[PDB]
């Protein structure tokens, strides 16, 4: 018992420590997701629901499984009740439950770390919410930023002494890429998305190609 | 049966008669058909008694269940959806005589304007629903008499008291033209039940006030 | 009930009446029957109210579900196929009176030319579908009156505003000959709902525009 | 089995000890729940039924599973019979059974500790009831207070002397936060506070948050 | 069949006739239709004999089952809910001719006022239920006649004894106008069965008491 | 836990290391698949969908199972929605999920390595896509070429030095067979197919026998 | 609806009208009823539109599925069997009004004589099948008129072009005596669709050729 | 994991080595099957379909299970599609799949080795096809001959030196029995069958008793 859980926890922690890093931090316009991602077509950040976004670090197929499960849960809940009853707290909670069960009962635990973010509805005034769920179902509610994957300590430290509330989009992005460096980081190695509190319905929006290159310089 | 609901400035009111029948025979005089399902919602149901009461109970339990599980109550749209799904679920048994139609009256705390935060939703047997943007609605065997009465009396609704009067009077007309709807029984002192909902929540109107309104209506008609 | 949809240069328009009936009795005056199912598609549905609304809702959820899962929205043909499969799935209940027919109007961003990139698809109760190459289509108890009106009025459609006019007028003729379709209620200010879709997406036509057009029709038929 | 069950019991016990502490104590107005909780929205204290509340310490997803299961049980029993038939003794019993089965048969035991509290119905004279359920299904009936999670000995000692079953809400709260402080080394941002208010008409559970809680804290 | 129940100051009374019929043929003279289901509740049931007895037996078993499992009896509302759920469960067989309607009389030990702690609840075939405040209630083929008799005789109910007499008299009128209800058989000495419930519990009324009241009624109607 | 996973990963890696090599590289006309295959009827390269091709290295029954499963997925999806909704990214994603499940839960992990390639539809100008899925469900998307099976490093380097974008079919073939040698082939030891972006619907086509000999002479 | 298919020396042709009806009402003018199911096979379907289109699409998907799984296309008998099994599977819904009959035309590359490689297979609602040895076959509400016309006109078929004209003329007679089959619409420029299959595969006949052939027929009948 | 699979492969390999030998070789008239078989009624060579035959070496009940499963597969395909759609490549492929599953998942791996042979249909010129499926699902496409069971090396080499692509039936049989030796086997220790490409429909026919004795002399 003790050694089985020890071994599972260690496999998962090593798996996450070996993967690329992702950071999500709240800024004046909503929530910003920046992830080291060389792929053209594979995504570590995704939309969950109207005002709820998703970021992950670790083994792709596994956190993608979790992503699809989250989208399925959210869409089903919005159908059964209403789109306004779907909240970031709910998705984070279900991710905690699911990752707990996976970690305890699956053949191999999931080498993943998750962040569920929620911005306010259009016109509503509500401070963003950031949630971090780890491989064993542990859940934490962060107020400013979330770092997942790889060697986090230098990135978390970089953010701790360089982050300010309500930063501009360019400022928040530059701070994010800066914190990522501590551990080239141009448009070709980045995946950037944002939950934009200023959009009427679907807040998730990607910043790619020429636009992202413009935002970096 | 007749259940009425109307919006007044800053609130909503719902009232229902007290009569239970089996065919032509009267099998109940004190029956209650309007229930407070939530802190800010009330439901009145018409049709088969068993199905109506079980609808009210199960629905209230469902709302409070979601509230305790997720730590926040459902949005009003969610409540509408759950009631609709319940009716649609009952369609099969309804076709065999276990029919029940609900009428939902609530106060949306998330609405932009607290003076128009009242909500009235009517349903059909297939779980179709309608949010009334016209001020009043009714359900049951006398609901057409009540709607046609409120069509004339609604311009008088300016506060909670005038709205309650118009509601009780609509029930009076319904009972006047429908034998399945019960009017005020002055001999037994049995009057329609009413619930009023504003920002302070949903509360049942005491019977004394409704009786006062009933006697005002009767005297006005003589 | 009558739902109309027509193609105009570079876009599509869809409009629907506001009347809900139970047999002969009027049970609704402000009902909405045209919904924006996605950024570039709108669906108008006729039949049993419950089944119609459930179709629109579940359909929108399905499209957005595929979009979020696979990172790209469905091809227009895919959307058509899913709606058809949904109707075909409802056929059994339709035989017992829970019938619902949809009409789909969209803007195909993958079309070879933003002229004629609008799409109009009609369905039958078995989920048969047809992509209309003749510019307009209608569904509901007044669909024949509206289609016959558009048969004469379609030549006048040159842009979005003229198409919106012809749509509202076809609805007016439908309500003129069919008691289950509601016309403009000038006393209450309740008018048909409309959605127009072009390369910039799908937008709701404000009630004001539809009202002005309705009074234009009325005064044209009066004096 | 001599060592498998020992390992399970140890895993659960260690799991509970490594987590923050929760206190529930009876006061003049009902029952008070105070839990060290940095989260803004993740709850360790919850309503179970009209007069029954729930507090937990340990791994979140697990005691949240148990919380949801308890709400399911309570609502189901109230529907099948009547709301007045749902009692704290019942919820404590089903929690004992459930945690026993989990502890013996689940892949991993639950690192949780539970408290089920019940106050009297409106207008009825009856002393509050506190039940304590541990990771192995052991159930105990506590008379004054329950402490769960972390190092419980300093908190239990702090409460045991200088305790008032008829304390005011503010007094009972400040004694509770004091006992929580004796197991440290707080304020509105580090506390989750709720109450089973015996003076409320139907649903006795209510939360004490933000400025109101600050009022109870600072004087 | 006729089952009566009426409230008296501080208690409740329930009585039932003894006749079993198959169509016009009398198949029973000593049948017992009122049962003590628990220390403070009794149920009298009308309809198909098999289903009626199964209802009484199964119901008593359910109540005592809950009592032993949870160490406390059900609240009266809980008892009502369980009986109603039982009837609703039988609805299907009732539609096929196995109908049985119960009438419940109890004493609520948790009630606020002990003089008005009597409870009488009636049910319909779908398990609809009503807690009667009228004061009295009846079920069965003679229930109309018995209820109409109690409507005139109820003002005379001042204690348990006057309530018992009014009950037996209502059964007498029921048998007077309904051939499916059996009256007092003075040749065989078979009289209605009665149960009375107060704060001390539910007890069977002895045959000598009911027999005396019956003979008093007969002599009063015979002059 | 860690020992079972070490053994599974080790078994799969050795099994793949013992099998023949396959190369897939993008050229001016689409994508080219070249695989060492002496057999005359057993396949390592196959069509998946209109513009999507499949190549595999390792144990035959296993990557053939995966091949059939991919064809099933593609045909089922194309039927449920439309043929234009089936993409190479989708198939690569599903192969990653499936091989993850196999690696974690089946009695023995699959000793296979997969490549899913996609070319543009007829008349569209879209860069080819190459996807590589490994025995444990790890997925990567390469822009130029993918090498699988056997000793890959010499072939990967050989291509790294000798590969040029938008090469002719013959040029890409010569470069591919050259890189395969460093780890004399010809028609009797090769299985060659191409995703031909210039074909109206079905882009997959095999190059066998006399035609392949013609391209090899150059 | 009418679908025709006939053999010519070294190939086969299939043609179909463009009309869709709901009872008496015309609900379609440009409908396509003949489809290329694979490189050497084409299918034309008559009956309920939804079921017909699902048949054609699903059938092509099945054939290509087998081709990709097993690396070789089905034998022609295999294609016949699968189509028949599909029809037999639909028998239940066909009894309920969702009837669809297919007509299959192909060129068998495994056939002995590259001129006798043409194949025409007709089906019934139970999935009965017939490989036609007499050269032509038709399906739909106008199939008896089209077959009786081809009975007289088939002797004129000597190559891949005379066969097309006999097909188009048979469709013309079908539309002449059957209102459910649509004839050439010279006002709108809508003509029947045709597919021709020989050793080089299955190709769509271009519209302009069908237009000229139809005009020749019309002016011949005037 | 690795240990278990090694043990399985060894059990199956030893089982096949301890068993009698079988040879299948293409000759001018089709395909020839020759097997050392002392029994009178237990058969190691069998018909699968019209032009497809089956030969096996190893544990009888196991390769007999596979023989029956192959017959079921072939008949089912021929019914669902057509008799002409059943091919030797298909049967070999399905045998590879099946033995893979058995080898990895069955309680004990099957100690068997399989040969699937196909000749052309009547009136067609298609060179015979020989397929070899081993206990772990490995499948190979042999061009001339296949040897299974026992110590194969001497027989495989003997056939490599003595094989003639278009030999007569008597010639090919003599070569097969010659390679099988390298007690004094004869028409009492042999089971011989042929896929005779000159039969109209069912090509499988056995060569037994007096006719076989004629073939050896
Ligand atoms: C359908 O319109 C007539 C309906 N009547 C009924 O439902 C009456 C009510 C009745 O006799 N009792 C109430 C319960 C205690 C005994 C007396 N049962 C029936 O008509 C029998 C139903 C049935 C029989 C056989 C097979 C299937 C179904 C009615 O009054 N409906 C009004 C109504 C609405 C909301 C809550 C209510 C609660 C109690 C009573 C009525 C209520
Ligand atoms: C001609 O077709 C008649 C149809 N009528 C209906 O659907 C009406 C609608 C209605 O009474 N209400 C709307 C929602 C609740 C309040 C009142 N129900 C019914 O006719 C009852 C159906 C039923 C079926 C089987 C057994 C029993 C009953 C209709 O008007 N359909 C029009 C329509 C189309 C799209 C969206 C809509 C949304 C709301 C209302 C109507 C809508
Ligand atoms: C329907 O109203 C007449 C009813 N009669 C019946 O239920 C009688 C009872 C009877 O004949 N016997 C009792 C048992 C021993 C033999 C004599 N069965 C019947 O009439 C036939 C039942 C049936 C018909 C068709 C299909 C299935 C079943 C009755 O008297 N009901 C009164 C009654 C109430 C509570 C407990 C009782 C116990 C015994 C007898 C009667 C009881
Ligand atoms: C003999 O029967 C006439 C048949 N017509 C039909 O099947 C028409 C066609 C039609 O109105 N639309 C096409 C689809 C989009 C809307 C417009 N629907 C119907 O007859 C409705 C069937 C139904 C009714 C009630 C319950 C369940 C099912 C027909 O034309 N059949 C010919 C035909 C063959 C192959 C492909 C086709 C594709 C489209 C249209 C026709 C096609």
């Amino acid at each position: 018992m003790e050694q089985a859980m020890r071994e599972r926890s260690e496999l998962a922690r090593k798996g996450i420590a070996r993967a690329k890093s992702v950071v999500a931090l709240a800024y004046a316009g909503g929530v910003l997701f920046v992830a080291e991602n060389p792929s053209r077509s594979l995504q570590k950040i995704s939309e969950l629901y109207d005002r709820v976004g998703f970021a992950a670090a670790g083994k792709f197929n596994e956190f993608d499984n979790l992503r699809r499960g989250g989208i399925q849960f959210a869409d089903t809940r919005g159908y059964a009740y209403d789109r306004r009853d779907v909240t970031g707290r709910q998705l984070a909670n279900v991710y905690a439950q699911t990752l707990g069960t996976i970690f305890t009962e699956q053949a191999k635990p999931y080498e993943v770390e998750l962040c569920v973010a929620e911005v306010a509805h259009y016109g509503e005034t509500k401070r963003p919410e950031l949630y971090r769920i780890t491989y064993d179902g542990s859940i934490a509610d962060e107020p400013h930023f979330v770092v997942m994957g790889g060697t986090t300590e230098p990135i978390a430290n970089a953010l701790k002494e360089s982050y300010a509330e309500n930063a501009s989009l360019t400022d928040a992005l530059r701070i994010a890429v800066a914190a990522l460096r501590a551990g080239t980081l141009g448009v070709a190695s980045l995946e950037v998305a944002v939950l934009d509190a200023n959009r009427p319905r679907r807040a998730f929006r990607r910043i790619t190609g020429s636009a992202l290159q413009a935002l970096l310089v | 049966t007749t259940i009425v609901a109307l919006k007044y400035p800053g609130g909503v009111v719902m009232a229902g008669d007290r009569r239970s029948t089996q065919g032509n025979m009267i099998s109940g005089r004190d029956v209650r058909k309007v229930y407070i399902t939530d802190d800010y919602t009330a439901t009145g149901i018409a049709g088969t008694a068993a199905v109506a009461v079980e609808f009210a109970r199960l629905y209230a339990v469902e709302l409070e269940h979601y509230e305790k599980l997720e730590g926040v109550p459902l949005t009003f749209a969610g409540k509408i959806n759950r009631l609709a799904i319940m009716v649609r679920g009952n369609l099969a048994a309804a076709m065999q005589g276990l029919l029940a139609l609900p009428l939902l009256a609530g106060y949306d705390i998330h609405a932009s304007d607290p003076q128009s935060a009242g909500r009235i939703v009517s349903f059909d047997a297939a779980g179709g629903w309608n949010i009334e943007e016209e001020g009043y609605q009714a359900v049951g065997s006398g609901s057409l008499f009540a709607k046609s009465s409120m069509k004339k009396l609604y311009s008088q609704v300016t506060d909670g008291d005038s709205g309650l009067r118009v509601a009780v009077e609509a029930l009076y007309d319904a009972a006047d033209d429908d034998s399945a709807t019960g009017g005020p029984d002055l001999v037994r002192g049995i009057f329609p039940t009413a619930v009023i909902i504003d920002a302070d929540g949903a509360v049942d109107v005491p019977e004394s006030r409704i009786a006062e309104l009933a006697r005002a209506i009767i005297e006005s008609r003589s």
